[PDB]
């Protein structure tokens, strides 16, 4: 009569300890999932934020070969400028 | 070129933070899995009583 | 006459600059272009080997926590065995 | 445990600083050659510049 209740208890113990490692399956399990997802996008994030770096850096650029072209033009207008001075001269002399 | 700047500080800012917000993670999904340790712990105190009550 | 070669060999040289300074961006452009290249590969790769580290971390903690937990496991085993040996014995002597 | 977990963070903070600040100067160099150019592209505007006053003097003694 005690040993059938020490009995439940022994049914319930073990039984519990079975339930219990079952649990840990599952929560290594949910771990596992959540890292791998946090790293993916983390590893995303940092991606966007290469591309804005990218992108900036594209815009000077941008702006400096813009700055370039348009110096470069009025240099070349200005050589056209003193070689039809210097042709000129030429002609007078 | 103060933009580069900023931008340059950011990106480094998001990135420790958001490295150091996975550590946090990580430590609280290690922090559970010690829980059920000490769940185990509670098992073996009750084998433990009936132990006890079964040698006298 | 020489006023006028003179002038002309100033032209030129004006000319030849302005020609070496455009060739000298364009190569510098290449360059640049294959450095950011190189540099998204290195932060890619860098961001990775960091998080691979982080992660070594805590398998080194897991590992503890399985061996802790197997101990613990198969002292609880023994438990069990024990307590049903003694049961045992008290159910036959009764 | 934790405490390992935090130093390394200091680490990994500390690489990760070193990176984007090691690209920092790569970008400083690069925008330093930029503007050395766009110097030279003055400089060669303004010797035309010079060699224009010296052909419209002389072109204004001419006449």
């Amino acid at each position: 009569l005690y040993f059938s209740s020490l009995d439940s208890s022994i049914d319930i113990l073990q039984k519990r300890a079975q339930e219990l490692i079952e649990n840990i399956n599952k929560s290594r399990q949910k771990d596992h999932a959540l890292m791998t997802n946090f790293r993916n996008s983390l590893k995303t994030k940092v991606s966007d934020l290469t591309e804005k770096l990218e992108e900036r850096i594209y815009q000077i650029y941008n702006d400096h070969n813009k700055i370039i072209q348009e110096k470069l033009q009025e240099f070349t207008q200005k050589m056209a400028k003193i070689s039809h001075l210097e042709t000129e001269l030429k002609q007078v002399c | 070129d103060e933009a580069l700047e900023k931008d340059l500080n950011d990106v480094s800012k998001e990135i420790n933070l958001m490295l150091s917000t996975y550590a946090k993670l990580l430590s609280e999904r290690a922090a559970v899995d010690a829980s059920y340790i000490d769940e185990i712990d509670e098992l073996f105190k009750e084998a433990n009583a009936i132990e006890n009550f079964l040698i006298q």
